[PDB]
């Protein structure tokens, strides 16, 4: 029916990847073989929008995962949910990316571009109507952030009226794990800004954040935080799954997202968050949903809303809720303080309401924000950037594969007017 | 719908998550997280009495 | 050096009362609505660009 | 943290203590 | 065909509606559910009920009351009480916070929100009036709410009515108890904007009603409900001409032409004579003449100002039960050979007289003892100028150094207002003289 | 004789048709399956077949599946010919242009084949209903598009609009006011009179009125399909003085261009409250007046009536309406206009209302629709006019819609037709 | 309906807090865990006001618990109703104020009050009409004096119409237990007669003397006199928790007893207190409620009214009772007692009934009176701290902390002109006009 072709590039693209497929699977009602064992018949309505059908009644995503080296892939494929995908969208190179964005875009990526082009060709095409795709990587690695920019664009050129989802991961100055990705997270936000329809910014800070002090996790790993992005990678995207009294798909909240092409860097976030000796204290009504899910510590990339005025917010509730109590608490929002939310268009908030909510669960949100508080999640990367850059720190790792010195030049001047398109409705 | 609409509602209504293990806790549910280390300081504990014995 | 009976007279002899904002209650149980931004009084009629 | 005490009774009192002066005095007419 | 719109406004409204309304119920057949236990007639029945009770269809009669408070306390009793199903739901406002003993809460802030809601109510329980004659308004002088909402509902009713009749049930302020502080503040401006918006202004106090309970009933240490039902008993008597039959009936528009002379002095005072326990009652016979002479005893009054030191301009009587009217004549005729029942040179007939053969009901649990005959006497007196004299004096000590000024006038309330109600109350102060003194 | 061919556009339109179906196969004798356990009052709303089947003379379009197939797989599938339900593959999105201009053409050949075979079986064809919403994509998009092709090959057919005007204080869309200036000013030409409903209004109704604190969708559903029941009750049940479809357009319309009556229902109480309460013509007509009532959210007391259409169920007596409304014309709360000295247009029916099992309303009686065209809707216009202003001034959201093959010209050749629809509701006051 | 947002500040404000949670707990059916138990109906109609709705029929409270050393925190969640309390309120701080008021005010309750002001403003627009806040603190204390007058400050400016109580504890002349007790005590009471509406002074002396000779008290501890100010917590507000004859909210006293807006220092009192060797010698009577209430030797502030005069009283009562028999001991208590009276008020009492007794006790009475007497405690608080000011007794530890030498100056110039206002006021001839 609308099918989604997903995506993923990179060793963090690909730990995101199969938490997000058990995600859907668990949803969906997909045992580790690929068969279907669920209790409703919802659950197959539209199983197909994630899922293609084999012969004997298997179920297989509709998923192509793409590195640069085996190692990674090779521990996707043995892990609890390894045996759900077809081999054959596997596609690894041999050697690796480096940490380098120059290596995954022109010298690695390139030559490994063809084969991935043919296998999106072959899964994109056997559907009817094809939505959009949907890509997971970060920017400050090399193979996600190179050779996935590669992807989109090569994509782009070739199905322009359709969707483009990017789950990014740009880095953060305060967790910090490699000494390049200024340059990497630079030059990948140069493509992602017209090449992506949508974008979601993470942060693995903000993750952390949210693990420290709203889970009250003693050790939080990656697997938790892939588990916190799955989580919103799945309630972005439930009411073209399940049906609901308002249905929302994901070209309805972008029509109703971005006022100008230039803007679609958003920040997720999902309401229903306990930790575990605070669960007998809590009531699952829509307030308490409404007003978790606006807090600011709740933001899933690390920037303040508070610093800067909202542009428009999406929230696509799950379960069985009245309506009025949606509209009236998105506006008191509103109506409480009309400071942070811009004077140039009335209703900042779009509503969308589905009705089968996740597993085990009596309701749940999630938070689709677009603020002009993001741009500091661009400064401090710029400034860094340019730090680097004034001394010509480690540019013999990129001009040595083959480009030239104006592309940085282009790039942080790409980023800085970003910033100043998102600075001008700050007033 | 009475139920949405019912005075005591949250007075029938139970808790997301009871104990540490039940049927409504899967992982699409966002109410379980592997990262909370139950059995933690028993594991310190054990390889406490390892690194002794050594 | 202040008498504090003149003074306190003369703080609300010379003063402006606080004007309260317009609330209508809506049903009988005392729920209490703002009256300029909910569509009973005529608001945007005698906006400038009426008709025009 | 187990709980420590078992918190001591203090009933309310027997005849008033839950009436008030409307519940009283306006029942049923019924002489 | 004789309805009547009461509308209890306060605290003190709805605790004096309660107790009315129980004995509405009670006088008439009406159980507390709001059916009558039986229809004992195959098609008849009497239809009194209709200036009380408005019936529906199949047998259900609801009351013509509006209870207003700004406070949920009070009405939340009446909604989860023994009479809550025979009230209609909406026939009860209440509001969220209430007015705290404050006049601007009541008359200008936050009584000016629900005054929508209690008009568009008393517009509905005007349309089945057939044949509407006013409102009865209950409030207390002292209150936040029972003074200021009161007050806008005489400001929005004489707006939207004309010259309707609508008499009072006030609580006047006590001259040495009170449960109140600002006390004087809300009756001289409740007072001030009311002079005129008032047809009739029946005014009880509290500590007379105590002092009468104390003396004339047996009972000592008193409560709220003690009062209640002879305020009761008295609107009782006052509407006891519509519903049933009367050698003289007594309109609602006849107090206002018998009781008021001049286009301010509407401030009669209420006393029910035979108000006595069952063993006091049991050695005393209680003729005509003895419940005649009691209620022109000064301690029999329900106000607490002596009528030796006034001169009585207007009286109106209404008489209950076995009264034959030749005693009637005869009583009325011995009190005016009376010295120290004084009266006014330019008024010689000072006299209105009703009669009505239904003798008053027992409510069980009140402390009064069944009487054959009755009287309210409503009577206005010029001795009234000691009270006004005592709150006038009472506003002063407190207004020469502006104490609590600063409550009103940061709500709306400009400080002029005080200067012109004192003012106000000032000229009717010697409205009272011009009206006192003999043409020689 | 008396056939009425409804069309329901959108999730809004399929939502509410869910009711009104319900409603109308409950009025007859007909089961979810469509058989009958004979009178024929059902042709107004069914067909009947060689099979014994009672089909019904919808079309419910939608340009998303997962709205119509809960009609495919719910409990009132049997009854629905597999024709009738018809969807598209891509949802507009919130998008006039995308309902307007590229997804709306490949719909709207099979729409108007379905309309065509319906319209064949109608000896008497009266109207079409139309319910949808201004708000939406599809609901405010297509359907407009669908008035533009109806008015061609039918042309004087009367043509009724069930429209869901954005809400005061809420709304839960961003580009609605884009979506509402674009369908009222194209469909001001097709139109012959749009019945306009408010969601908030009737939010705050079964707050207020009914003891049902938080309703859902549903409850409003039930709502309107009880007044679209009272609406077209003349054509199917006897009555003292009958309406037609076509009186509505002649006794409620002045002006071409003014053709936006309002809804009220009168005696929606609870079962609770209906027990202190009787209901007698006087009182449902007093409380068709109080703006407590109106089915907008707005106050005829700042503005001037034009003109009344109103009708009756139930036990009526005549007596009782002319003096009940003669009370109306006595009251300086209620005003007309100069030019308007009747005022009202009376109709009374015998059937009293039907109940549904769960539902919200109280048995009653007797029962009032009313319809009533005031010049007070135009503080509506001039809030959704600046609502427009505050976004087009720094041209919001307009590359969503340049891209659908719409030039830039139609939101101020847009803005220029509501300015003097403006105009026109301040100058027939005077 | 009308919800009140409570606060607790510092070592005494917490042990304060955890008392009177107690109390109204046990006044409404609450057990150790959350759910109600009650009895009767009355005790869930209006749980509101002080509790939140959780899932199963748990209750939760309303309040904040702020604290800079988190053994404070340790030990209000070891006592009998610690795990009612919700564990996202508890704010704590890593290091204590050090008994210092500068480090609390600007240093150390700087950047912790931003949290406390998100459970603050997230714990209150979920009311449906609320109605104001308390605060239970110590003047001085380190942090609760001046974190309690930041986060009323902080208060004030984002709900400008609520009610604002504070339930503080004033320093001592006779027995105190800080060295720089003055310095804390003069600099919050600057921050009170702007910020605050209500102020109840008690002070731990006349407690002290209440468990010695009222109570006969053995061994009087802390749980022991927190019991009584719970009571006089419990006292005032239960008018919005219970139906009365006469009804008298926060709002009504505040309109009542507040004559000019500086005048708001108040002085409590709980009325049923009778030790155990005596309490078969007590007929249980309203003369005697009244006749313990207006005495002085029952006051919570250790400052005599004999000594000053009477501006405004209240009088809220508890229990079935008689409205004549209550306002003639109010109208004896006033005539008897006529110079300690001011003469430009007419009637000095407000009264004010609920039918709903506490639980176990019959009757009961709290006693609020703003009277001039008061100004001899800002008297030996100034005295103290001219002492202490006048050769820098220990501004190093202030003065480095950031803040400047005119700021000990504008304190004792604010004291004492509150001082000389409730001086004038004292006395004031009555029947005389004025300038104006
Ligand atoms: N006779 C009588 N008087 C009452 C009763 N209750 C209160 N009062 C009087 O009412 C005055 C105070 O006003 P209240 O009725 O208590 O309250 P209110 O009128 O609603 O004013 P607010 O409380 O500010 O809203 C007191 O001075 C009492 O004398 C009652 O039950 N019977
Ligand atoms: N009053 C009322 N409005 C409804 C109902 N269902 C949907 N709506 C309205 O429908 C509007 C949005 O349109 P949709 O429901 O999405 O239907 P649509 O016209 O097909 O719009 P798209 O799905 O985007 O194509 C909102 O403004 C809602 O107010 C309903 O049951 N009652
Ligand atoms: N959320 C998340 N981020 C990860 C994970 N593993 C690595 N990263 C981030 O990815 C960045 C480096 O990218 P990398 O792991 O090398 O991916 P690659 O370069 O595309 O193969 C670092 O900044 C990490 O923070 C993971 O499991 N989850
Ligand atoms: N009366 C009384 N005083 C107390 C109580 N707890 C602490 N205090 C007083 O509070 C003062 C100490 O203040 P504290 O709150 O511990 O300082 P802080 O923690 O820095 O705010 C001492 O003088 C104690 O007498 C109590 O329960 N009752
Ligand atoms: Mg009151
Ligand atoms: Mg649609």
């Amino acid at each position: 029916m609308r099918e989604i072709v997903h995506l993923q590039a990179g060793q963090c693209g690909n730990q995101i990847g199969a938490k997000f497929w058990e995600v859907i699977s668990d949803e969906h009602g997909i045992d580790p073989t690929g068969t279907y064992h669920g209790d409703s018949d919802l659950q197959l309505e539209r199983i197909n929008v994630y899922y293609n059908e084999a012969t004997g009644g298997k179920y297989v995503p509709r998923a192509v995962l793409v590195d640069l080296e085996p190692g990674t892939m090779d521990s996707v494929r043995s892990g609890p949910f390894g045996q759900i995908f077809r081999p054959d969208n596997f596609v690894f190179g041999q050697s690796g990316a480096g940490n380098n964005w120059a290596k995954g875009h022109y010298t690695e990526g390139a030559e490994l571009v063809d084969s991935v082009l043919d296998v999106v060709r072959k899964e994109a095409e056997s559907c009817d109507c094809l939505q959009g795709f949907q890509l997971t990587h970060s920017l400050g690695g090399g193979t996600g952030s190179g050779m996935g920019t590669l992807l989109i664009s090569k994509i782009r050129e070739e199905y322009p009226d359709r969707i483009m989802n990017t789950f990014s991961v740009v880095p953060s100055p305060k967790v910090s794990d490699t000494v390049v990705e200024p340059y990497n997270a630079t030059l990948s936000v140069h493509q992602l800004v017209e090449n992506t329809d949508e974008t979601y910014c993470i942060d693995n800070e903000a993750l952390y954040d949210i693990c420290f002090r709203t889970l009250k996790l003693t050790t939080p790993t990656y697997g938790d935080l892939n588990h916190l992005v799955s989580a919103t990678m799945s309630g972005v995207t439930t009411c073209l799954r399940f049906p609901g009294q308002l249905n929302a798909d994901l070209r309805k909240l972008a029509v109703n997202m971005v006022p100008f092409p230039r803007l679609h860097f958003f920040m997720p976030g999902f309401a229903p968050l306990t930790s575990r000796g605070s669960q007998q204290y809590r009531a699952l009504t829509v307030p308490e949903l409404t007003q978790q899910m606006f807090d600011a510590k709740n933001m899933m990339a690390a920037c303040d809303p508070r610093h800067g005025r909202y542009l428009t917010v999406a929230a696509v509730f799950r379960g069985r809720m009245s309506m009025k109590e949606v509209d009236e608490q998105m506006l008191n929002v509103q109506n409480k303080n009309s400071s942070y939310f811009v004077e140039w268009i009335p209703n900042n908030v779009k509503t969308a309401v589905c009705d089968i909510p996740p597993r085990g669960l009596k309701m749940s949100a999630t938070f689709i924000g677009n603020s002009t508080a993001i741009q500091e999640l661009f400064k401090r990367i710029s400034e860094q950037f340019t730090a680097m850059f004034r001394r010509k720190a480690f540019l013999h790792w990129y001009t040595g594969e083959g480009m030239d010195e104006m592309e940085f030049t282009e790039a942080e001047s790409n980023m800085n007017d970003l910033v100043s398109e998102y600075q001008q409705y700050q007033d | 719908e009475f139920d949405l609409s019912d005075p005591l509602a949250l007075k029938k209504d139970r808790p997301a998550r009871q104990s540490d293990y039940d049927a409504r806790n899967t992982i699409s549910g966002m109410q379980k997280f592997m990262g909370e280390d139950l059995n933690f300081h028993l594991r310190k504990k054990f390889q406490e009495e390892q690194n002794r014995e050594w | 050096e202040k008498n504090f009976i003149n003074t306190n007279a003369a703080d609300v002899i010379m003063g402006v009362a606080k004007k309260p904002k317009p609330i209508y209650v809506d049903k009988r149980t005392g729920d209490k609505h703002d009256l300029e931004t909910s569509g009973l009084v005529p608001k945007y009629i005698n906006k400038k660009d009426y008709g025009v | 943290i187990r709980l420590p005490r078992g918190r001591p009774v203090i009933p309310v009192v027997p005849h008033r203590g839950a009436l008030t002066l409307a519940q009283e005095s306006y029942n049923l007419p019924l002489h | 065909m004789r309805e009547c719109i009461s509308i209890h406004v306060g605290q003190a409204g709805v605790q004096i509606g309660n107790a009315c309304w129980e004995l509405y119920c009670l006088e008439h057949g009406i159980q507390p559910d709001g059916q009558m236990p039986s229809d004992k007639t195959i098609g008849g029945g009497d239809d009194s009920f209709n200036t009380f009770f408005s019936e529906t269809g199949a047998g259900k009669h609801v009351p013509r009351a509006v209870f207003v408070d700004l406070e949920p306390t009070v009405v939340d009793e009446v909604r989860t009480g023994t009479y809550r199903q025979l009230f209609h739901p909406e026939q009860l406002i209440t509001g969220k916070e209430d007015a705290a003993n404050n006049y601007a809460r009541g008359h200008y802030t936050i009584g000016k929100e629900i005054v929508d809601l209690v008009l568009d109510r008393i517009r509905k329980l005007a349309d089945l009036c057939t044949g509407l004659q006013g409102f009865l308004i209950f409030h207390s002088f002292g209150g936040g709410t029972g003074s200021g909402f009161a007050s806008l509902l005489m400001e929005r009713l004489s707006v939207d009515y004309g010259k309707k009749s609508k008499l009072e049930f006030a609580i006047y302020p006590a001259p040495q108890v009170s449960t109140a502080v600002v006390e004087p503040y809300n009756s001289i401006l409740t007072t001030h904007t009311t002079l005129e918006h008032s047809d009739c202004a029946f005014m009880v106090d509290n500590e007379a009603i105590y002092d009468i309970c104390r003396r004339n009933l047996d009972i000592e240490r008193p409560t709220y409900t003690n009062l209640n039902r002879l305020i009761g008993q008295i609107v009782s008597s006052i509407t006891a001409s519509l519903r049933f039959d009367g050698a003289l009936n007594v309109d609602l528009t006849e107090f206002q032409t018998n009781l008021v002379p001049y286009p301010r002095i509407h401030f009669p005072l209420a006393t029910y004579a035979p108000v006595i326990s069952a063993e006091k009652a049991y050695h005393e016979q209680l003729s005509v003449a003895e419940i005649t002479n009691a209620c022109f005893e000064p301690a029999n009054q329900m106000v607490k100002c002596d009528p030796r030191h006034g001169k009585y301009m207007a009286c109106c009587m209404l008489y209950r039960g076995d009264v034959v009217p030749k005693d009637v004549n005869a009583a009325i005729a011995t009190i005016k050979t009376k010295r120290t029942i004084q009266f006014v040179d330019w008024c010689p007939t000072g006299f209105k007289v009703g009669i009505n053969y239904q003798p008053p009901t027992v409510v069980p649990g009140g402390d009064l003892a069944k009487v054959q005959r009755a009287v309210c006497m409503l009577s206005n007196t010029t001795a009234i100028a000691e009270a006004w004299a005592r709150l006038d004096h009472k506003l002063d000590l407190m207004y020469a150094k502006r104490a609590f000024v600063h409550w009103y006038v940061g709500e709306g309330m400009e400080e002029g207002e005080f200067s012109e109600a004192r003012e106000d109350l000032a000229a009717l102060e010697k409205d009272y003289e011009e009206v006192g003194v003999d043409s020689v």
